[PDB]
C-alpha cells in the first residue's frame, strides 16, 4: 500500500462539486420532453383546421 | 363545460377562430420547437462524455 | 486570485494538531481572507470590471448568496450596459469572457424571475444555439447550462 498523500480532501471537494454538477445538468431533460410533447400535442389539435 | 372537462382525464387548449390566424398560430408554435429536439441530445452527449 | 485557499483553511482547522498557538491563528487567516472580498459590493466593481474591458473569475463573479437585490438595480438603465456587454460578446472571442456574460444571464433567472423578457427581446437565443457549437469545450459548456436552465425555468 503505497503512501497516499493528504489529498483525500482534494477527492471530497472534487465529490462534493459533481455531485450538483451532474444534478443540475440532469434534471432538465424530465422537463425539457414535457414541453416539446405538449407542444407537438397543441401542434396535432390545431392541424384540424377545416 | 370548461369547469367540467378538467374534472375527469382531459386537456384544455384555446385555437383562434379564423383560419389564416390558426395558419400563423401553426407557424409561429413550430418555429419554436427545434432548440427542444437538440437539447436532449446536447445534454446526453455531454453525459454519456 | 491565484491562491484559492479557501479549501485549506477548514482542512487544517480539522486536523490534529497539539500545540495551543496555530489554533486561532488559522481563523485569524480564514477571517481576513473571506472578509476581506467575499464581503464587498458588486455592481460598482462590476460597473468598473465591464467598462475596462477586462473580464475574469472573482469571488463576486460565481458567488451568490449575496446577490438578492442586486437584480433589481441591474435594470436602472434598463440593462442598457448589461445588453451592450452582450454585444461585445457577440463580437468578442475571449473564451473567459464568452463564459463569464453567460453565466450572470442565467443568474438572471436564477435570482429574478420576471427579467425573462427583456432576455427574450435580446434576441440573443440563436447567438446561444450557434455558441452550442464552439470550439472550446468550457464555453459550450456553460452556453449549454445557460440555455437548459434558461428554457427550463422559463416555464418555472
Amino acid at each position: 500500500v503505497p503512501p497516499s498523500g493528504s489529498v483525500i480532501d482534494d477527492y471530497v471537494r472534487n465529490a462534493s462539486y459533481l455531485e450538483e454538477r451532474l444534478i443540475q445538468m440532469e434534471d432538465a431533460t424530465d422537463q425539457i420532453e414535457v414541453q416539446k410533447n405538449d407542444l407537438e400535442q397543441y401542434r396535432f389539435i390545431l392541424q384540424s383546421g377545416d | 363545460i370548461r369547469k367540467i372537462a378538467e374534472s375527469l382525464d382531459a386537456n384544455l387548449y384555446d385555437v383562434d377562430s379564423s383560419n389564416e390566424g390558426r395558419s400563423q398560430q401553426l407557424a409561429k408554435v413550430n418555429k419554436n420547437l427545434s432548440d427542444l429536439y437538440t437539447v436532449l441530445k446536447t445534454t446526453s452527449t455531454t453525459l454519456e462524455s | 486570485l491565484l491562491g484559492n485557499a479557501l479549501p485549506t483553511v477548514q482542512s487544517l482547522s480539522e486536523r490534529k494538531y497539539s500545540d495551543e498557538e496555530l489554533r486561532q491563528d488559522i481563523s485569524n487567516l480564514k477571517e481576513i481572507l473571506e472578509n476581506e472580498y467575499q464581503e464587498l459590493t458588486s455592481f460598482d466593481e462590476y460597473s468598473s470590471e465591464l467598462k475596462s474591458g477586462r473580464l475574469e473569475w472573482s469571488p463576486v463573479h460565481k458567488s451568490e448568496k449575496f446577490w438578492r437585490e442586486n437584480a433589481v438595480r441591474l435594470n436602472e438603465k434598463n440593462y442598457e450596459l448589461l445588453k451592450i456587454l452582450t454585444k461585445l460578446l457577440e463580437v468578442s472571442d475571449d473564451p473567459q469572457v464568452l463564459a463569464v456574460a453567460a453565466h450572470d444571464v442565467g443568474e438572471y433567472v436564477r435570482h429574478y424571475p420576471r427579467g425573462k423578457r427583456v432576455i427574450e427581446q435580446l434576441g440573443g437565443k440563436q447567438l446561444v444555439m450557434n455558441h452550442m457549437h464552439h470550439e472550446d469545450q468550457q464555453v459550450r459548456y456553460n452556453a449549454l447550462l445557460a440555455v437548459q436552465k434558461l428554457m427550463v425555468h422559463n416555464w418555472e
